[PDB]
Parts: structure tokens; C-alpha cells; sequence
């Protein structure tokens, strides 16, 4: 298991391509019927930043939960005493790209709980192994992970 | 509402150290990294370093490694920057700025702290009224203001009516007098019709001399 | 360290025109490029990050593009309030480094100054000095001549002038000129005049007072 390099993404294709996470289906807003498809992840082994104080970071698709929960296990196995951390889940802040998978609960930005940047390349490798459809070492401060839409699986 | 509030301007003698502060509010202070940035005019913005309150970790620009020390006081939500052994090169505006855990770039900035390195003594300003008169009227408007004379170092700040009056205010860049002291004026244009009912007070601050003065500007 | 070379250094543009600023990195910075706007007497404000993402609240007229070494910041239709110095910053390499800035100044139609004159205060006179202030308010362009006359004699060497930054709402400038005399000299003369020449005036405007 080798860490991802800075700015590396796996698989080595664009996020929205068929081999990776696939196309953006459309923004999910709070006042929408599709908002009801999102449920909060309440995993005790995951830290949610929730700087918004809204619980938005917990909201994600079922497939996102499944891969994130597997990742929570491997993180603790890799570094005893450390946990998976989520800085961004579903987003309504507009704090991502124009057509971000965050806007429909298909992406998370993650760190370790100790916010040790030196662990993030390996964290990214763990996210690949946990089954995320696309993983990108997007900034010095976080790893972006995403999944296929529910109706693509 | 995220805010970073910095300490006031400083006059410091060459060879001495200065400690400037940055207090965070409107977010959980311990939770975000705080960076320091220098602004001159000739080398405009330069990153000094970052402190991470949550871990206590610091990273310095090698250019500032011998010069700067970053600390935090978590209980008071305040970060500190100490610059040692000051020279003329060190006169500048210093900002604190927060990152938002998306990389090393900055969503909220402090207002800046101006540091002037000089062996000269501080001098507080004299404040004189610029009264609205029959020689300061234009299309039914009157101009009035305050002359802020003979201070050192910069900055003087001026507000009108405790910040309640901002429209049509011009607070001019200071000029350097032959003495080496600064002077500035702050003016405002107002309706001529209400000179009898409205009150106009300039609030003048010069932190290095601990001057806080207020002057009511009346028709003469 | 990575050097960010920003061009041009200055742009003069009418409201409605396009603004194009270029930032070039000395080595690849991937997409780790941020653009900030710094309005007169303010701290920088974040506009674009990851080279092309608009930050929240940032108007559609502001965009960024580029990847690697070549980056472009565009204001599609510049507005009066966009007068500012714009900076790029990379954070790919350590330390983070900034470009040198581009000053965006606004071109507009000619505006004549409103001119006002202020005698010295009695309080100042008590202290032994007399400052006389001439105010030129909200004019365009910056080019303006102030001439002090005392009993019709042209003054030299006893005045200082200062011009404001450009106004973010009407794109004008203002200017203050102060004539400084000792109380003794001030009391030797009667007529104090400020004569203003500017493009927007048909002929020069004089504001004056008689001491007393
Ligand atoms: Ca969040
Ligand atoms: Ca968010
Ligand atoms: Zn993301």
C-alpha cells in the first residue's frame, strides 16, 4: 500500500468519467425532494468538523456512507488512537467547484483526526482500498473522495 | 461572523522586539490555523509563517526564521507574532489571516498592524476645526472638517460621529512636514440647511501617543 | 522559492470594459493558485481559489483560469467598485508566495472640483501658527493646479498638498492643500486666496477670505 502523491487521483481519469465517479446529476438543495435521499452518517468512529453547525457534513448517499464506514475501520487499524475526520460532506455553502459532487452528497473531504498532514497521502490510499470510486489528493489540507450515483449502481 | 482583531500600531526603537496580537471570534479559535503576512510597498505581500492552535505546531518562512516567533493563548483566543532585533526593513503592515482547511490561502484577514521602526519619540497630534462658513458652500452643500497636525509616527485614524457619518467623508493621506512630523485633514460635505440641527464631531485616534481626542465642528 | 510574475502592473479601464491580468509561476504550481482583491485601506479579500473556483458571494463578472505555470484573472465588465490592487498567490511550494500586484484604476468623464477655503482656527492662532486649507472635492482627472495668493502675491514654499485614493462609487479624487504661516506673518496680510485650475472648469476658480 503506497501513499498517493500530492495532486494524484485514482483511478487516473477525470472524476466525472465512467471509470471513476461518473456524471454530476444535479445540485440537491435543502428544500428539495431529493434532499430526502440523503441521511446523516452518525458513525461514532468518524469525526465530523461541522463548522457550519448544521450537520451538513454528515449528509451523504448510501454508497458514500458504505465506503466511508469501511474507511473509518482501516484508519483506526493503520494508526491506533487516530480516527477518520470529515471536513465537508454534502454542501450548501457553495464552497466547491461549480458542479461539485458535494452538492449532491456524493463526495467527502477527509483528514485524520490529529490533522497530521504527513498522513494524508496514506489516508488517500486507504480511501482507494475502502472502495471510493475516485480519490484525489486535492490540497495539502484534505483528500477528496467521491462515489458513483445510486442509480448508476 | 468570523473576525480577526489585531492590536494597534506600534512605534519601536531599532534593535528592540515587538509583539503584536490577533484575536479570533465568530468561530472555534483552536480549530483553524492562523498565518502571518507582511505587506510593505516594494515587496508587497510575504508569508511569514503559520501556527496551528490545535497541535501547537509552527512553520516559518526561512526568510523570517531568525526574526519571528509565533505563539497562541488558547484560553483568550489570541495569537501573537514577535519580531526581534528590528531594523528599517521591518517597518511594514503585518496581517494575521486564517486558512479554511482547503490549503494555505486565506478567507479571513485581520485589519493589519502598522509597525514603524524609529529612534524618534512619539508625538501626539493637535486637532483643529475646519468650520463650515460662507467660504465653504457649494450648490447648497457645506464642507467642514478637522485638521490633524504635528504627529509621529503614522497612523492617525479619524471617524465622524463615532462612525455614524461615513458618506462624503474624505480623510486625506498624511503629508510629511519639514519637521519630520505628519499632518492630515479629514473633511465631509453636508447639507447647508441642517447646520443648525445636526452635530458634527471628528473622533481622532493616535495610538502610539495614546491620543484619543474629539472635536465638535461648529459654524463660526 | 517559487516566483509569481504578475502583469500588467497597472491598468486604466472605463466601467464596462474587460480586465485581464496574468500571473506566471517560475515552475509548475498545479492548480494551487489564489486571487485576492485589495481595495484602498482594506485587507485583501479572497476571490478565486484552485485557479478557477469562485469563492462565495463573489460576482459572476470575476473568473480565473489556468493550470501549471500560466494563469489568467478576468473581470468581464469592470464596475466602479472594482478599483483595487489584485494579487495572485501560489501555495504549491513552500513557502507560499504572492505576485507583485496589479492596480486597476478607473477611467471616467471629466468632473469639476467643488472648491472650499478654511481660515485658521482661533485655537490654532493662539498656539502661534496659522494653517489655511483649500479643499478640492470630487474631481476627475487627478490633474489639478492649486495656487495660493496672499494680498495677490503668488506663494511658493509654504504649502503642502495631498490627493485621495480614487473613490469606489463615483471614481473621482479629492485634494487638500494647506498653506502654513506663523501667526506673525498671517497677521501681516489681509486677502487669502486659493486659485484652482482644472480641465472641468471653464476658467480658474478662486475662493478667498479677508482675515478678520
Ligand atoms: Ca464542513
Ligand atoms: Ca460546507
Ligand atoms: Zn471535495
Amino acid at each position: 500500500l503506497t501513499p498517493l502523491a500530492y495532486k494524484q487521483f485514482i483511478p487516473n481519469v477525470a472524476e466525472k468519467t465512467l471509470g471513476a465517479s461518473g456524471r454530476y446529476e444535479g445540485k440537491i438543495s435543502r428544500n428539495s425532494e431529493r434532499f430526502k435521499e440523503l441521511t446523516p452518517n452518525y458513525n461514532p468512529d468518524i469525526i465530523f468538523k461541522d463548522e457550519e453547525n448544521t450537520g451538513a457534513d454528515r449528509l451523504m448517499t448510501q454508497r458514500c456512507k458504505d465506503k466511508l464506514n469501511a474507511l473509518a475501520i482501516s484508519v483506526m487499524n493503520q494508526w491506533p488512537g487516530v480516527k477518520l475526520r470529515v471536513t465537508e460532506g454534502w454542501d450548501e455553502d457553495g464552497h466547491h467547484s461549480e458542479e461539485s459532487l458535494h452538492y449532491e452528497g456524493r463526495a467527502v473531504d477527509i483528514t485524520t483526526s490529529d490533522r497530521d498532514r504527513s498522513k494524508y497521502g496514506m489516508l488517500a490510499r486507504l480511501a482507494v482500498e475502502a472502495g471510493f470510486d475516485w480519490v484525489y489528493y486535492e490540497s495539502k489540507a484534505h483528500i477528496h473522495c467521491s462515489v458513483k450515483a445510486e442509480n448508476s449502481v | 461572523q468570523v473576525q480577526l482583531q489585531q492590536s494597534g500600531p506600534e512605534l519601536v526603537r531599532p534593535g528592540v522586539s515587538v509583539k503584536i496580537s490577533c484575536k479570533g471570534s465568530g468561530y472555534t479559535f483552536i480549530d483553524e490555523a492562523l498565518h502571518w503576512v507582511k505587506q510593505s510597498h516594494a515587496e508587497s505581500l510575504e508569508w511569514i509563517g503559520v501556527i496551528r492552535p490545535y497541535s501547537g505546531e509552527t512553520n516559518y518562512n526561512q526568510k523570517f526564521k531568525d526574526k519571528a516567533t509565533m505563539t497562541v493563548d488558547i484560553s483568550s483566543s489570541t495569537a501573537y507574532l514577535e519580531l526581534a532585533r528590528l531594523t528599517s526593513e521591518d517597518s511594514a503592515i503585518y496581517y494575521c489571516a486564517r486558512d479554511w482547511e482547503r490549503g494555505d490561502f486565506f478567507d479571513y484577514w485581520g485589519q493589519g498592524t502598522l509597525v514603524t521602526v524609529s529612534s524618534a519619540s512619539t508625538k501626539g497630534p493637535s486637532v483643529f476645526p475646519l468650520a463650515p462658513s460662507s467660504k465653504s458652500t457649494s450648490g447648497g452643500t457645506a464642507a467642514l472638517g478637522c485638521l490633524v497636525k504635528d504627529y509621529f509616527p503614522e497612523p492617525v485614524t479619524v471617524s465622524w460621529n463615532s462612525g455614524a457619518l461615513t458618506s462624503g467623508v474624505h480623510t486625506f493621506p498624511a503629508v510629511l512636514q519639514s519637521s519630520g512630523l505628519y499632518s492630515l485633514s479629514s473633511v465631509v460635505t453636508v447639507p447647508s440647511s441642517s447646520l443648525g440641527t445636526q452635530t458634527y464631531i471628528c473622533n481622532v485616534n493616535h495610538k502610539p501617543s495614546n491620543t484619543k481626542v474629539d472635536k465638535k465642528v461648529e459654524p463660526k | 522559492d517559487i516566483v509569481m510574475t504578475q502583469t500588467p502592473k497597472f491598468l486604466l479601464v472605463s466601467a464596462g470594459d474587460k480586465v485581464t491580468i496574468t500571473c506566471k509561476a517560475s515552475q509548475s504550481v498545479s492548480n494551487d493558485l489564489t486571487w485576492y482583491q485589495q481595495k484602498p485601506g482594506q485587507s485583501p479579500k479572497l476571490l478565486i481559489y484552485y485557479a478557477s473556483n469562485r469563492y462565495t458571494g463573489v460576482p459572476d463578472r470575476f473568473t480565473g483560469s489556468g493550470y501549471g505555470t500560466d494563469f489568467t484573472f478576468t473581470i468581464s465588465t469592470v464596475q466602479a467598485e472594482d478599483l483595487a490592487v489584485y494579487f495572485c498567490q501560489q501555495d504549491y511550494g513552500s513557502p507560499p508566495t504572492f505576485g507583485g500586484g496589479t492596480k486597476v484604476e478607473i477611467k471616467r468623464t471629466v468632473a469639476a472640483p467643488s472648491v472650499f477655503i478654511f481660515p485658521p482656527s482661533d485655537e490654532q492662532l493662539k498656539s502661534g501658527t496659522a494653517s489655511v486649507v483649500c479643499l478640492l472635492n470630487n474631481f476627475y482627472p487627478r490633474e489639478a493646479k492649486v495656487q495660493w495668493k496672499v494680498d495677490n502675491a503668488l506663494q511658493s514654499g509654504n504649502s503642502q498638498e495631498s490627493v485621495t485614493e480614487q473613490d469606489s462609487k463615483d471614481s473621482t479624487y479629492s485634494l487638500s492643500s494647506t498653506l502654513t504661516l506663523s501667526k506673525a506673518d498671517y497677521e501681516k496680510h489681509k486677502v487669502y486666496a486659493c486659485e484652482v485650475t482644472h480641465q472641468g472648469l471653464s476658467s480658474p476658480v478662486t475662493k478667498s477670505f479677508n482675515r478678520g
